[PDB]
């Protein structure tokens, strides 16, 4: 977990854990 | 700009926590 690459799911996933109840809003630029 | 800062480079949980509510 020391410095890693995240993407969408893994991003909403890492955010999921670090945010968890904090509710995270993964955004995506089109 | 996280889809790339985390998918293109690395992001520390601290910075990743700035994306929660």
């Amino acid at each position: 977990f020391v410095n890693q690459h995240l993407c969408g799911s893994d991003l909403v996933e890492a955010l999921y854990l670090v945010c968890g109840e904090r509710g995270f809003f993964y955004t995506k630029p089109t | 700009g996280i889809v790339e800062q985390c998918c293109t480079s690395i992001c520390s949980l601290y910075q990743l926590e700035n994306y929660c509510n």
